[PDB]
Protein backbone atom coordinates (compact mmCIF):
# COMPACT_ATOMS: atom_id res chain seq x y z
CA UNK A 1 0.00 0.00 0.00
CA UNK A 2 1.73 3.33 -1.04
CA UNK A 3 0.69 7.00 -1.84
CA UNK A 4 -3.14 7.09 -2.03
CA UNK A 5 -3.89 3.40 -1.35
CA UNK A 6 -1.76 3.84 2.12
CA UNK A 7 -4.75 5.40 4.27
CA UNK A 8 -6.26 7.61 1.49
CA UNK A 9 -2.94 9.30 1.34
CA UNK A 10 -3.98 11.44 4.28
CA UNK A 11 -6.43 13.11 2.63
CA UNK A 12 -9.72 14.30 3.82
CA UNK A 13 -11.39 13.75 0.74
CA UNK A 14 -10.49 12.98 -2.81
CA UNK A 15 -7.01 11.58 -3.44
CA UNK A 16 -4.72 11.54 -6.63
CA UNK A 17 -1.24 10.34 -7.49
CA UNK A 18 0.47 12.78 -9.53
CA UNK A 19 4.54 12.00 -10.49
CA UNK A 20 4.93 9.28 -7.66
CA UNK A 21 3.26 11.78 -5.29
CA UNK A 22 -0.20 12.36 -3.42
CA UNK A 23 -2.48 15.44 -4.39
CA UNK A 24 -5.66 15.68 -2.16
CA UNK A 25 -8.71 17.84 -3.09
CA UNK A 26 -11.94 18.66 -1.47
CA UNK A 27 -16.07 17.84 -2.49
CA UNK A 28 -17.45 21.50 -4.22
CA UNK A 29 -18.43 23.85 -1.45
CA UNK A 30 -15.32 23.44 1.10
CA UNK A 31 -11.62 24.91 0.62
CA UNK A 32 -8.36 22.76 0.97
CA UNK A 33 -6.68 23.64 3.75
CA UNK A 34 -2.49 25.81 4.52
CA UNK A 35 -1.65 21.41 5.05
CA UNK A 36 -2.59 20.19 1.71
CA UNK A 37 -4.73 17.96 2.75
CA UNK A 38 -7.71 18.76 5.29
CA UNK A 39 -11.47 19.96 3.67
CA UNK A 40 -12.67 23.45 5.35
CA UNK A 41 -16.12 23.62 4.68
CA UNK A 42 -17.10 27.19 2.75
CA UNK A 43 -19.88 27.90 4.79
CA UNK A 44 -22.77 26.41 6.18
CA UNK A 45 -24.59 23.78 5.45
CA UNK A 46 -21.81 21.81 3.82
CA UNK A 47 -22.62 18.91 1.49
CA UNK A 48 -22.43 15.31 3.49
CA UNK A 49 -22.41 16.48 6.51
CA UNK A 50 -25.48 15.11 8.79
CA UNK A 51 -26.96 18.69 10.22
CA UNK A 52 -27.06 19.28 13.87
CA UNK B 1 -37.49 0.03 3.56
CA UNK B 2 -37.26 -3.63 5.36
CA UNK B 3 -35.57 -3.88 8.72
CA UNK B 4 -32.58 -1.23 9.21
CA UNK B 5 -33.51 2.05 11.26
CA UNK B 6 -35.49 5.50 11.61
CA UNK B 7 -33.35 7.96 10.37
CA UNK B 8 -33.06 10.17 13.20
CA UNK B 9 -33.07 14.40 13.64
CA UNK B 10 -30.73 15.54 10.87
CA UNK B 11 -29.11 11.93 10.02
CA UNK B 12 -30.35 11.86 6.72
CA UNK B 13 -30.84 15.68 5.18
CA UNK B 14 -29.83 14.96 1.52
CA UNK B 15 -33.27 12.39 0.94
CA UNK B 16 -35.72 13.70 -1.12
CA UNK B 17 -39.37 12.50 -2.13
CA UNK B 18 -41.54 12.91 -5.08
CA UNK B 19 -44.70 13.77 -4.37
CA UNK B 20 -48.11 13.07 -6.31
CA UNK B 21 -51.06 15.87 -7.14
CA UNK B 22 -52.46 13.72 -3.89
CA UNK B 23 -49.37 15.09 -1.73
CA UNK B 24 -48.74 11.29 -1.32
CA UNK B 25 -44.61 9.74 -2.19
CA UNK B 26 -43.90 7.47 -4.82
CA UNK B 27 -40.34 7.78 -5.31
CA UNK B 28 -37.34 9.35 -3.86
CA UNK B 29 -34.49 12.00 -4.67
CA UNK B 30 -30.54 12.90 -3.01
CA UNK B 31 -30.37 16.57 -2.73
CA UNK B 32 -27.42 17.70 -4.93
CA UNK B 33 -27.62 21.16 -4.48
CA UNK B 34 -30.30 24.14 -3.93
CA UNK B 35 -31.73 23.55 -7.13
CA UNK B 36 -30.87 20.14 -8.22
CA UNK B 37 -32.40 16.59 -7.31
CA UNK B 38 -31.14 13.46 -8.48
CA UNK B 39 -33.57 10.30 -8.88
CA UNK B 40 -34.28 7.25 -10.90
CA UNK B 41 -35.59 7.89 -15.15
CA UNK B 42 -38.27 5.30 -14.13
CA UNK B 43 -39.79 7.79 -11.76
CA UNK B 44 -40.53 9.96 -14.33
CA UNK B 45 -43.50 7.18 -15.37
CA UNK B 46 -45.35 7.16 -12.18
CA UNK B 47 -47.19 10.21 -12.17
CA UNK B 48 -48.29 12.53 -15.05
CA UNK B 49 -47.44 16.08 -12.02
CA UNK B 50 -45.13 16.18 -9.29
CA UNK B 51 -43.97 18.26 -7.07
CA UNK B 52 -40.40 17.44 -4.66
CA UNK B 53 -40.53 17.59 -0.79
CA UNK B 54 -37.59 17.92 1.41
CA UNK B 55 -36.64 18.22 5.44
CA UNK B 56 -39.64 15.50 5.88
CA UNK B 57 -39.10 12.88 8.35
CA UNK B 58 -42.51 12.06 9.48
CA UNK B 59 -45.28 11.92 6.82
CA UNK B 60 -48.06 11.99 9.77
CA UNK B 61 -46.87 15.65 11.65
CA UNK B 62 -45.68 18.96 11.01
CA UNK B 63 -41.97 19.08 12.65
CA UNK B 64 -41.48 22.72 10.76
CA UNK B 65 -38.66 22.00 8.32
CA UNK B 66 -40.77 20.35 5.30
CA UNK B 67 -40.49 22.25 1.99
CA UNK B 68 -42.30 21.50 -1.07
CA UNK B 69 -40.77 22.35 -4.35
CA UNK B 70 -41.92 22.97 -8.05
CA UNK B 71 -40.25 21.29 -10.60
CA UNK B 72 -38.45 23.46 -13.66
CA UNK B 73 -36.78 21.64 -15.47
CA UNK B 74 -36.98 17.63 -15.83
CA UNK B 75 -33.43 16.15 -17.53
CA UNK B 76 -33.94 11.76 -17.90
CA UNK B 77 -30.59 10.16 -19.71
CA UNK B 78 -31.74 10.30 -23.67
CA UNK B 79 -30.60 6.61 -23.22
CA UNK B 80 -32.73 5.41 -20.53
CA UNK B 81 -35.54 2.60 -22.00
CA UNK B 82 -38.21 0.65 -19.58
CA UNK B 83 -37.27 -2.37 -21.50
CA UNK B 84 -33.29 -2.82 -19.81
CA UNK B 85 -33.57 -0.27 -17.01
CA UNK B 86 -30.41 0.68 -17.91
CA UNK B 87 -29.24 4.34 -17.83
CA UNK B 88 -31.77 4.56 -15.15
CA UNK B 89 -30.93 8.40 -13.94
CA UNK B 90 -32.34 11.69 -14.24
CA UNK B 91 -31.75 14.88 -12.33
CA UNK B 92 -34.78 17.67 -11.71
CA UNK B 93 -34.00 21.52 -11.81
CA UNK B 94 -36.61 23.47 -9.33
CA UNK B 95 -38.28 26.32 -9.98
CA UNK B 96 -37.05 27.82 -6.17
CA UNK B 97 -34.04 27.15 -4.27
CA UNK B 98 -33.86 24.68 -1.55
CA UNK B 99 -33.28 26.76 1.98
CA UNK B 100 -30.63 24.75 3.77
CA UNK B 101 -31.38 23.68 7.41
CA UNK B 102 -32.12 21.07 9.75
CA UNK B 103 -32.80 17.95 8.05
CA UNK B 104 -32.32 19.58 4.71
CA UNK B 105 -28.50 19.79 3.12
CA UNK B 106 -26.96 18.28 0.02
CA UNK B 107 -25.18 14.71 -0.03
CA UNK B 108 -21.85 15.42 -2.16
CA UNK B 109 -20.77 14.16 -5.39
CA UNK B 110 -17.54 12.03 -5.44
CA UNK B 111 -14.66 12.16 -8.32
CA UNK B 112 -15.33 8.79 -10.17
CA UNK B 113 -11.92 7.15 -9.57
CA UNK B 114 -11.60 7.89 -6.02
CA UNK B 115 -15.30 7.08 -5.26
CA UNK B 116 -14.61 3.46 -7.25
CA UNK B 117 -11.56 2.46 -5.69
CA UNK B 118 -12.24 3.98 -2.21
CA UNK B 119 -16.15 4.32 -1.75
CA UNK B 120 -17.34 1.71 -3.28
CA UNK B 121 -14.45 -0.82 -2.00
CA UNK B 122 -16.40 0.31 2.05
CA UNK B 123 -17.45 -2.64 3.16
CA UNK B 124 -21.15 -0.84 3.32
CA UNK B 125 -23.32 2.01 1.91
CA UNK B 126 -26.55 3.89 3.28
CA UNK B 127 -30.22 3.45 1.60
CA UNK B 128 -32.92 5.65 2.58
CA UNK B 129 -36.41 6.36 2.41
CA UNK B 130 -40.48 6.40 2.93
CA UNK B 131 -41.16 3.12 0.72
CA UNK B 132 -42.58 -0.18 2.14
CA UNK B 133 -41.49 -1.74 5.52
CA UNK B 134 -42.39 -5.21 3.89
CA UNK B 135 -42.93 -6.90 0.57
CA UNK B 136 -46.20 -7.15 1.12
CA UNK B 137 -47.41 -3.70 3.46
CA UNK B 138 -47.46 -0.10 3.36
CA UNK B 139 -45.25 2.12 2.94
CA UNK B 140 -43.18 3.81 5.84
CA UNK B 141 -44.68 7.07 7.72
CA UNK B 142 -41.44 7.67 9.11
CA UNK B 143 -38.14 8.63 6.73
CA UNK B 144 -35.98 5.07 7.56
CA UNK B 145 -32.10 4.18 7.00
CA UNK B 146 -30.55 0.75 5.82
CA UNK B 147 -26.62 -0.38 5.96
CA UNK B 148 -26.19 -2.15 2.97
CA UNK B 149 -23.10 -4.41 1.91
CA UNK B 150 -21.95 -3.81 -1.29
CA UNK B 151 -22.26 -6.94 -3.02
CA UNK B 152 -19.36 -8.95 -5.33
CA UNK B 153 -20.20 -8.11 -8.92
CA UNK B 154 -19.92 -11.44 -10.09
CA UNK B 155 -22.54 -13.05 -7.00
CA UNK B 156 -24.88 -10.48 -8.51
CA UNK B 157 -24.84 -11.53 -11.82
CA UNK B 158 -24.84 -14.88 -10.89
CA UNK B 159 -28.11 -14.37 -8.52
CA UNK B 160 -29.97 -12.32 -10.89
CA UNK B 161 -32.69 -13.15 -13.58
CA UNK B 162 -32.16 -9.85 -15.98
CA UNK B 163 -28.91 -8.34 -17.15
CA UNK B 164 -26.77 -6.30 -14.81
CA UNK B 165 -25.32 -3.81 -17.01
CA UNK B 166 -21.70 -1.94 -16.32
CA UNK B 167 -24.41 1.20 -15.02
CA UNK B 168 -25.59 -1.13 -12.46
CA UNK B 169 -24.46 -2.39 -9.06
CA UNK B 170 -25.74 -4.39 -6.16
CA UNK B 171 -25.76 -4.14 -2.63
CA UNK B 172 -28.02 -5.65 0.27
CA UNK B 173 -27.75 -9.26 1.67
CA UNK B 174 -28.21 -12.56 0.51
CA UNK B 175 -30.95 -14.03 2.47
CA UNK B 176 -30.70 -11.06 5.95
CA UNK B 177 -34.52 -9.28 6.24
CA UNK B 178 -32.92 -5.97 4.63
CA UNK B 179 -33.31 -4.07 2.09
CA UNK B 180 -34.90 -1.47 -0.12
CA UNK B 181 -38.34 -1.61 -1.28
CA UNK B 182 -41.43 -0.04 -2.92
CA UNK B 183 -41.19 3.67 -2.87
CA UNK B 184 -38.21 4.01 -2.21
CA UNK B 185 -36.72 3.38 -5.97
CA UNK B 186 -35.40 7.18 -7.29
CA UNK B 187 -33.92 7.52 -3.03
CA UNK B 188 -30.34 7.73 -2.09
CA UNK B 189 -27.42 5.43 -1.80
CA UNK B 190 -24.59 6.85 0.06
CA UNK B 191 -20.88 6.22 1.06
CA UNK B 192 -19.54 7.70 4.27
CA UNK B 193 -15.97 8.70 4.57
CA UNK B 194 -14.06 10.23 7.57
CA UNK B 195 -17.76 11.85 8.40
CA UNK B 196 -18.63 12.73 5.17
CA UNK B 197 -21.56 11.36 3.23
CA UNK B 198 -21.25 10.97 -0.87
CA UNK B 199 -23.58 9.76 -3.61
CA UNK B 200 -22.77 6.68 -4.53
CA UNK B 201 -25.83 4.97 -5.71
CA UNK B 202 -29.84 5.39 -6.30
CA UNK B 203 -32.74 3.09 -5.69
CA UNK B 204 -33.06 1.38 -9.13
CA UNK B 205 -34.65 -2.20 -9.00
CA UNK B 206 -34.78 -5.33 -7.39
CA UNK B 207 -36.82 -8.96 -7.68
CA UNK B 208 -39.23 -8.17 -4.97
CA UNK B 209 -37.84 -7.11 -1.62
CA UNK B 210 -35.73 -8.69 0.45
CA UNK B 211 -36.02 -12.04 -1.09
CA UNK B 212 -33.66 -14.80 -0.25
CA UNK B 213 -30.35 -15.26 -3.08
CA UNK B 214 -31.35 -11.68 -4.04
CA UNK B 215 -30.02 -8.25 -4.06
CA UNK B 216 -31.05 -4.26 -4.40
CA UNK B 217 -30.15 -3.00 -8.22
CA UNK B 218 -29.16 0.49 -7.89
CA UNK B 219 -27.88 2.73 -10.80
CA UNK B 220 -23.81 3.21 -10.64
CA UNK B 221 -23.74 7.04 -9.63
CA UNK B 222 -20.07 7.32 -10.62
CA UNK B 223 -20.29 6.48 -14.29
CA UNK B 224 -22.43 9.17 -14.48
CA UNK B 225 -20.46 12.13 -13.12
CA UNK B 226 -19.70 13.89 -16.16
CA UNK B 227 -23.27 13.82 -17.08
CA UNK B 228 -24.70 14.86 -14.35
CA UNK B 229 -22.26 17.81 -13.93
CA UNK B 230 -23.52 18.74 -17.55
CA UNK B 231 -27.00 18.17 -16.49
CA UNK B 232 -26.45 20.71 -13.49
CA UNK B 233 -25.41 23.72 -15.66
CA UNK B 234 -28.19 23.35 -17.81
C1 LIG C 1 -33.04 -5.09 -15.56
N1 LIG C 1 -34.15 -5.44 -14.70
C2 LIG C 1 -35.36 -4.91 -14.88
O1 LIG C 1 -35.71 -4.41 -15.95
C3 LIG C 1 -36.29 -4.93 -13.74
C4 LIG C 1 -36.46 -6.08 -13.00
C5 LIG C 1 -37.34 -6.10 -11.93
C6 LIG C 1 -38.04 -4.96 -11.60
N2 LIG C 1 -38.96 -4.95 -10.48
C7 LIG C 1 -39.89 -6.06 -10.24
C8 LIG C 1 -40.45 -5.77 -8.87
C9 LIG C 1 -39.70 -4.58 -8.29
N3 LIG C 1 -40.56 -3.50 -7.76
S1 LIG C 1 -40.26 -2.78 -6.33
O2 LIG C 1 -40.96 -1.50 -6.39
O3 LIG C 1 -40.56 -3.68 -5.23
C10 LIG C 1 -38.55 -2.42 -6.30
C11 LIG C 1 -37.91 -2.71 -5.16
C12 LIG C 1 -36.53 -2.56 -4.87
C13 LIG C 1 -35.86 -3.35 -3.95
C14 LIG C 1 -34.48 -3.01 -3.83
C15 LIG C 1 -34.16 -2.00 -4.66
CL1 LIG C 1 -32.59 -1.30 -4.82
S2 LIG C 1 -35.48 -1.41 -5.60
C16 LIG C 1 -38.83 -4.10 -9.40
O4 LIG C 1 -38.14 -3.10 -9.32
C17 LIG C 1 -37.85 -3.83 -12.35
F1 LIG C 1 -38.55 -2.73 -12.00
C18 LIG C 1 -36.99 -3.78 -13.43
CA1 LIG D 1 -43.66 15.85 8.68
MG1 LIG E 1 -31.64 -10.98 -0.46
Amino acid sequence: RKLCSLDNGDCDQFCHEEQNSVVCSCARGYTLADNGKACIPTGPYPCGKQTL
Amino acid sequence: IVGGQECKDGECPWQALLINEENEGFCGGTILSEFYILTAAHCLYQAKRFKVRVGDRNTEQEEGGEAVHEVEVVIKHNRFTKETYDFDIAVLRLKTPITFRMNVAPACLPERDWAESTLMTQKTGIVSGFGRTHEKGRQSTRLKMLEVPYVDRNSCKLSSSFIITQNMFCAGYDTKQEDACQGDSGGPHVTRFKDTYFVTGIVSWGEGCARKGKYGIYTKVTAFLKWIDRSMKT
